[PDB]
RNA sequence: CCGGGCACUCUAACGGGACUGCCCGCGAAAGCGGGAGGAAGGAGGGGACGACGUCUGGUCAGCAUGGCCCUUACGGCCUGGGCGACACACGUGCUACAAUGCCCACUACAAAGCGAUGCCACCCGGCAACGGGGAGCUAAUCGCAAAAAGGUGGGCCCAGUUCGGAUUGGGGUCUGCAACCCGACCCCAUGAAGCCGGAAUCGCUAGUAAUCGCGGAUCAGCCAUGCCGCGGUGAAUACG
C-alpha cells in the first residue's frame, strides 16, 4: 500500500512516500525533473531502484526542506532507502554492501574565534 | 575612567548625540555591552562569579 | 553615423556604441534610445538615415556634451582653485578631495610613487 | 603522512559512464566548487567527442589519460651539497594525477572559445597523440632519462 | 596566562548562581546593578562577620537576600537591630522594600572565601607566609575536604621580588567538570604592596 | 482557552513548574494539552580574555530563554482552586492572557 | 556631490550680527569660531575672522563663496 | 564586479538598494 | 485556508546507543590488522578544557594598588582644531585583471540571529536613496526577507571591452544642534591602474581548502572590505 522513509543527509529532510504505481515521481508538488534538472546528481537520488533494478514498480511522493538541493538529493536517496527496506528486509542484504541505508554524518564545522572559517589561519608575514 | 568622566551620567547632556555608555562597575568607555551596562572585563569578571543569571560559558 | 560631434561609433549595438560619447554612459544611452524609439540591439551600420537624424537631433541639444562639458568641469575645477576652497588646494596640490587617507594608497591622484630615502 | 600511510579517497561513480576516473576528471575541472558547472562542461564536450568521431568519448578519454600518463619523472635530491634532477620510476596513482592535471592544463591552453571545445579538442588530440599534454609528458621523460647518470640515487 | 575561574567553569554542573531571577532585556541591566550595590554595601559592613556567600533571589518587586555567614550573632547583633539597621539601609538604596535571611556556615574552614580571607589577614598581620598557607591547608584538610589548595601571590613577606607560594595537599582536579571546588579569593592590602590569596577545597565526586 | 507562556533561563525549574501545573490541573480540569517546547532564544557574548591586545581568545558566553506553552483547555471554575497561588519556582516569568 | 537638506542650516551666532552690522553699515573684521555655519548672501562684503584652530584668519567674502562654510576657507593643518 | 555602485552584485555586496536592485 | 488530527517533519526535556562486545589471524599481555552486525565504530566529528614552570613577556590606560611627583595647575569647564596630517616604507585585508566570465529577465532550496522612542508587511509619490500614509508584531503565529552562487532564456563574442569601478564634476537622501576639515547612501556624468604579479612568502588533510551569500554585537549615523557566528555548492594531495 504504503512505505515510508525519512532520510536526512547535511541539515535537509525528505519525506519518501513509497506507492506501487507507474515509476513517476512527485517531490513537493512539481515533477521529479522540474525539482532537478539542472542539477546533473539529480538521477542519484533514485539509485536505491537501481540498486534492486525496479525502477517501475513504485510511484513516489516526496516532500522535502532544508539545506541545499543537493543535500536534498541525498536525502531522497536514504529516505527511499528506508522505505524500499521496509518494503522487504531481505533488501537489506542487497542495499547494504552499496552503503545507500548508511547515513552521511558530514556537516558544515563550525567557526572558530582567531580563523577566518574555523580553520583557515590569519596569514602572518613575520617581516 | 578618570572620574570627571563619571559625569557621563547627566540628565542635561545638552544633545542626545553627546549621551554615550560608559560601563557602571569600572567606568570603561569602550566595549560597553548595552545589555549588562558593563564592559567586556567586568562582563567576565561578573560571569566567572556567577552573579550574572543564566549567562553560561558557550561551547558547541 | 556623426552623432553629436565629429566623434563616430561604428559596427556594434547602438547603446554600446553611445556609450562612446564623452557624456553618455549606459543610462543616457537607454534612455536616449528609448525616447527616440530605436532598438538598442540593431548594429550602427544598420540604422537609417532617419534613425540616426532623430538620434542626433535628441541628443544634440538634450544634455550638456563634449566641448561645452569638458570646458564646464575645468570651469568648476578653476571657480574652486580661484575661490581659494579647501577643494581648491587639493586641486592645487593633486591630493584627494573626497576625503580620503594621504598616508597610504591614494596613489591614483598622486601619479607614479616617487619613492625617496629612509 | 608521518604516521599513517593515508589511504587514497574512493570517489564515487560517474552518474552517465560510472567510472571514478571521469568523476576525477570532472573534479580536476571543478573551479570554486562548482560540480555543476564542471559537468555541464565536460558532458558538453562529451556530446563534442560525437559528431566529431564516431567513437563513444569513454574510449577516447580514457585512450587520451592513457596516453599522457608518464613512466618516469625526475624529483630533485640535495646530495654532497648540490641539488641533483634524479630520475625515478611514477607510481600508477601520480601517473593518473598527473594525467588529469596536465589534461585540464593544457586543454585551458587552447585557443578555444567556450570550455566544452577546449576539452573535447583536447581530449581528441591526447588521444590520437598530440597537444600540450602529450608535450608535458614528452617534456618529463625527457627531462628523467636526460639524466640517467643519477640513476644510482634513485632512493 | 591559563587556568580559568573554576567557578564559572562549572555555573551549569555543581555550581549555581548567587543571582538567580528572570528579567527581560529592558530590565536585566537595572536588576543587576541593583544587585551589585547589594553586593557592595553588603561585603562592606559584614566583613567583621565572615561571609561566604550572599545569594539574590527576586520574583516581583521582592527580594530574598541570603547572606551565609559563619557567625550570625554578629550580624544579628543585640536583639536583633543590627538586621533591622541593615534591612533598613536596603530599603533606603532600593525602594523595592525586601526582606533578608541568615545562615550559619558549618565549619567555616570548609568555604574557601573565608579560608582566602583568614590567609589575607594573616599575611596583613605580618604574619610568616609559608606558614600561614601551610597551617591553612592542614585545618582545611583535617575536617572532610578531599582537596586542598591555598596560592599566595607575588611579593612574599615585603621582599623585593614578586614570588609565589605553592603549599597544597590533597586531591585537586581542576579539570574534572563534576569536582565540586569551592574557590575563594582575597586581597590582603600592606605597606608594600598587594597579596593575592586564592583557595581552592574539594570536596565530592557526583 | 487560556494562554499560558512560561519562560525562565532554567530548563528543569520551568519543566517542574509546568509538570506541577499540569498535575494540579488534572485533578481540578478537563485533560491537559501538556506543554509545548517553544523553542529556546540564546543571546551569545563574545568578549577578549585579556584586558589588553590579545584578540584571538574571546571566551564567549551565551544566555539562554526557555518557553512553555501549558495551554489548558476548558477553564473551569474548580481548575483555578488548587492554582493561582501554588508554586515552588522563582526564577520563573508567568505569562496568562485569555 | 554635497548637500545636507531643505531648510539650510546657518549658526545664529554671527547670523544675528552681519544683519546689524548691515543695520547701521560695514563695520570690520568680525571673529567667529563657528566655521560648520554655511554661507549666505547677506554677508558678501563683509570679512569675517574664521578661527582654524589656533588663530583667526582673515576670511574675506565675495559673491562667488556663496554656499560654501566657512572652514573651506581657514585650513587647520600645516604641511610644508 | 561587487565594487561597481551601479550594479546588481554591487548592491548586494554594499548591502543597499537602488535603482539596479529594486525590492519587487 | 477551514473542518480536522499528533503519524511524519520540526521544536526541547529525558533516555537508549559503541564496550574491540562478537568473528578470524597475530600476540606473553596491552593491543594490532581485517570482517560481521549497526546510523556510527577502533579518539565517530567539533568545542569547552590548556600541568611544575619559562619569556624580569603584556597591561599601573579597564580596575585595584606600593612608592614618587602636580595641586590658583600635570586638576576642572567650554568653543574649535587634532587623533583622518603625506616625499615615502611595511603588515592585514577588500575589489579585480574576465567567456568555468559579465549583464538583464524569470524562477528554486538554508541555518543562525535581531526586533516597541523597534522591526516595519502593504498602499501612494519618487529613475532611486527615501518620504507620506499605515496593518501586524510583548513576537515557532508579524516583520527584518531578498538568501547568493544555482537553474532556464536572452544579450555580450576576446577588445582594456557590456572586463575592472579607482578618480573627479554635478544633482540629491538620511542620521544628527551641526556632515568644511571629517559620514554613509542614491542618481547623472567621468572612466584610472590593472592582461594573474620579482626576490621572497602564507593558509589548509574533508565537508577541510576554495567559492557564495546571511546575521549579530558596538552604534543616532558610519568610513565594517573588520570581528564573531551561520548556512549553500564542494575539491586536490600525502611516496616518504
Ligand atoms: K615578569
Ligand atoms: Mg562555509
Ligand atoms: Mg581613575
Ligand atoms: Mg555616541
Ligand atoms: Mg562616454
Ligand atoms: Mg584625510
Ligand atoms: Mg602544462
Ligand atoms: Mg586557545
Ligand atoms: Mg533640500
Ligand atoms: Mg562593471
Ligand atoms: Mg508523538
Ligand atoms: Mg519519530
Ligand atoms: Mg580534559
Ligand atoms: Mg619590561
Ligand atoms: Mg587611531
Ligand atoms: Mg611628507
Ligand atoms: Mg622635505
Ligand atoms: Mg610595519
Ligand atoms: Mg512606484
Ligand atoms: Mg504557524
Ligand atoms: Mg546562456
Ligand atoms: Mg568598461
Ligand atoms: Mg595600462
Ligand atoms: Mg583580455
Ligand atoms: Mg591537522
Ligand atoms: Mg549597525
Ligand atoms: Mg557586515
Ligand atoms: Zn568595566
Amino acid at each position: 500500500e504504503q512505505y515510508y522513509g525519512t532520510g536526512r543527509r547535511k541539515e535537509a529532510v525528505a519525506r519518501v512516500f513509497l506507492r506501487p504505481g507507474n515509476g513517476k515521481v512527485t517531490v513537493n508538488g512539481q515533477d521529479f525533473n522540474e525539482y532537478f534538472q539542472g542539477l546533473v546528481r539529480a538521477v542519484a537520488a533514485l539509485e536505491p531502484l537501481r540498486a534492486v533494478d525496479a525502477l517501475g514498480h513504485f510511484d513516489a511522493y516526496i516532500t522535502v526542506r532544508g539545506g541545499g538541493k543537493s543535500g536534498q538529493i541525498d536525502a531522497i536517496k536514504l529516505g527511499i532507502a528506508r522505505a524500499l527496506v521496509q518494503y522487504n528486509p531481505d533488501y537489506r542484504a542487497k542495499l547494504k554492501p552499496l552503503g545507500f541505508l548508511t547515513r552521511d554524518a558530514r556537516v558544515v564545522e563550525r567557526k572558530k574565534y582567531g580563523k577566518h572559517k574555523a580553520r583557515r589561519a590569519p596569514q602572518y608575514s613575520k617581516r | 575612567a578618570r572620574k570627571a568622566l563619571i559625569e557621563k551620567a547627566k540628565r542635561t547632556p545638552k544633545f542626545k548625540v553627546r549621551a554615550y555608555t560608559r560601563c557602571v562597575r569600572c567606568g570603561r568607555a569602550r566595549s560597553v555591552y548595552r545589555f549588562f551596562g558593563l564592559c567586556r572585563i567586568c562582563l567576565r569578571e561578573l560571569a566567572h562569579k556567577g552573579q550574572l543569571p543564566g549567562v553560561r560559558k558557550a561551547s558547541w | 553615423a556623426r552623432i553629436a560631434g565629429v566623434e563616430i561609433p561604428r559596427n556594434k549595438r547602438v547603446d554600446v556604441a553611445l556609450t562612446y560619447i564623452y557624456g553618455i554612459g549606459k543610462a543616457r544611452a537607454k534612455e536616449a534610445l528609448e525616447k527616440t524609439g530605436i532598438n538598442p540591439a540593431t548594429r550602427v551600420k544598420d540604422l537609417t538615415e532617419a534613425e540616426v537624424v532623430r538620434l542626433r537631433e535628441y541628443v544634440e541639444n538634450t544634455w550638456k556634451l563634449e566641448g561645452e562639458l569638458r570646458a564646464e568641469v575645468a570651469a568648476n575645477i578653476k571657480r574652486l582653485m580661484d575661490i581659494g576652497c579647501y577643494r581648491g588646494l587639493r586641486h592645487r596640490r593633486g591630493l584627494p578631495v573626497r576625503g580620503q587617507r594621504t598616508r597610504t594608497n591614494a596613489r591614483t591622484r598622486k601619479g607614479p610613487r616617487k619613492t625617496v630615502a629612509g | 603522512a608521518r604516521r599513517r600511510r593515508a589511504e587514497v579517497r574512493q570517489l564515487q561513480p560517474d552518474l552517465v559512464y560510472g567510472d571514478v576516473l571521469v568523476t576525477a576528471f570532472i573534479n580536476k575541472i571543478m573551479r570554486d566548487g562548482k560540480k555543476n558547472l564542471a559537468a555541464r562542461i565536460f558532458y558538453d564536450a562529451c556530446k563534442i567527442i560525437q559528431e566529431k568521431t564516431g567513437q563513444e568519448p569513454l574510449k577516447v578519454f580514457k585512450q587520451a589519460v592513457e596516453n599522457v600518463k608518464p613512466r618516469m619523472e625526475v624529483r630533485s635530491r640535495r646530495v654532497g651539497g648540490a641539488n641533483y634532477q634524479v630520475p625515478m620510476e611514477v607510481s600508477p596513482r601520480r601517473q593518473q594525477s598527473l594525467a588529469l592535471r596536465w589534461l585540464v592544463q593544457a586543454a585551458n591552453q587552447r585557443p578555444e572559445r567556450r570550455a566544452a571545445v577546449r576539452i573535447a579538442h583536447e581530449l581528441m588530440d591526447a588521444a590520437e597523440g598530440k597537444g600540450g599534454a602529450v608535450k608535458k609528458k614528452e617534456d618529463v621523460e625527457r627531462m628523467a632519462e636526460a639524466n640517467r647518470a643519477y640513476a644510482h640515487y634513485r632512493w | 596566562g591559563n587556568k580559568i575561574h573554576p567557578i564559572g567553569f562549572r555555573l551549569g554542573i555543581t555550581r549555581d548562581w548567587e543571582s538567580r531571577w528572570y528579567a527581560g532585556k529592558k530590565q536585566y541591566r537595572h536588576l543587576l546593578l541593583e544587585d551589585q550595590r547589594i553586593r557592595g554595601l553588603l561585603e562592606k559592613e559584614l566583613y567583621s562577620a565572615g561571609l561566604a556567600r550572599v545569594d539574590i533571589e527576586r520574583a516581583a518587586d521582592n527580594v530574598a537576600v541570603t547572606v551565609h555567614v559563619a557567625k550570625p550573632g554578629v550580624v544579628i547583633g543585640r536583639g536583633g537591630e543590627r538586621i533591622r539597621v541593615l534591612r533598613e539601609e536596603l530599603a533606603k538604596l532600593t525602594g523595592k522594600n525586601v526582606a533578608l535571611n541568615v545562615q550559619e556556615v558549618q565549619n567555616p574552614n570548609l568555604s574557601a572565601p573565608l579560608v582566602a580571607q583568614r590567609v589575607a589577614e594573616q599575611i596583613e598581620r605580618r604574619f610568616a607566609v609559608r606558614r600561614a598557607i601551610k597551617q591553612a591547608v592542614q585545618r582545611v584538610m583535617e575536617s572532610g575536604a578531599k582537596g586542598a589548595k591555598v596560592i599566595v601571590s607575588g611579593r612574599i613577606g615585603g621582599a623585593e621580588q614578586a614570588r609565589t607560594e605553592w603549599a597544597a595537599q590533597g586531591r585537586v582536579p581542576l579539570h574534572t567538570l563534576r569536582a565540586n571546588i569551592d574557590y575563594g579569593f582575597a586581597l590582603a592590602r600592606t605597606t608594600y604592596g598587594v597579596l593575592g590569596v586564592k583557595a581552592y577545597i574539594f570536596l565530592g565526586e557526583v | 482557552k487560556i494562554r499560558i507562556k512560561l519562560r525562565g533561563f532554567d530548563h528543569k525549574t520551568l519543566d517542574a513548574s509546568a509538570q506541577k501545573i499540569v498535575e494540579a490541573a488534572r485533578r481540578s480540569g478537563a485533560q491537559v494539552s501538556g506543554p509545548i517546547p517553544l523553542p529556546t532564544r540564546v543571546r551569545r557574548f563574545t568578549v577578549i580574555r585579556g584586558p589588553f591586545k590579545h584578540k584571538d581568545s574571546r571566551e564567549h558566553f551565551e544566555l539562554r530563554t526557555h518557553n512553555r506553552l501549558v495551554d489548558i483547555i476548558n477553564p473551569n471554575r474548580k481548575t483555578i482552586e488548587q492554582l493561582m497561588t501554588l508554586d515552588l519556582p522563582t526564577g520563573v516569568e508567568i505569562e496568562i492572557k485569555t | 556631490p554635497r548637500s545636507l537638506k531643505k531648510g539650510v542650516f546657518v549658526d545664529d551666532h554671527l547670523l544675528e550680527k552681519v544683519l546689524e552690522l548691515n543695520a547701521k553699515g560695514e563695520k570690520r573684521l568680525i571673529k567667529t569660531w563657528s566655521r560648520r555655519s554655511t554661507i549666505v548672501p547677506e554677508m558678501v562684503g563683509h570679512t569675517i575672522a574664521v578661527y582654524n584652530g589656533k588663530q583667526h584668519v582673515p576670511v574675506y567674502i565675495t559673491e562667488n563663496m556663496v554656499g560654501h562654510k566657512l572652514g573651506e576657507f581657514a585650513p587647520t593643518r600645516t604641511y610644508r | 564586479g561587487k565594487g561597481d555602485r551601479r550594479t546588481r552584485r554591487g548592491k548586494i555586496w554594499r548591502g543597499t538598494y537602488g535603482k539596479y536592485r529594486p525590492r519587487k
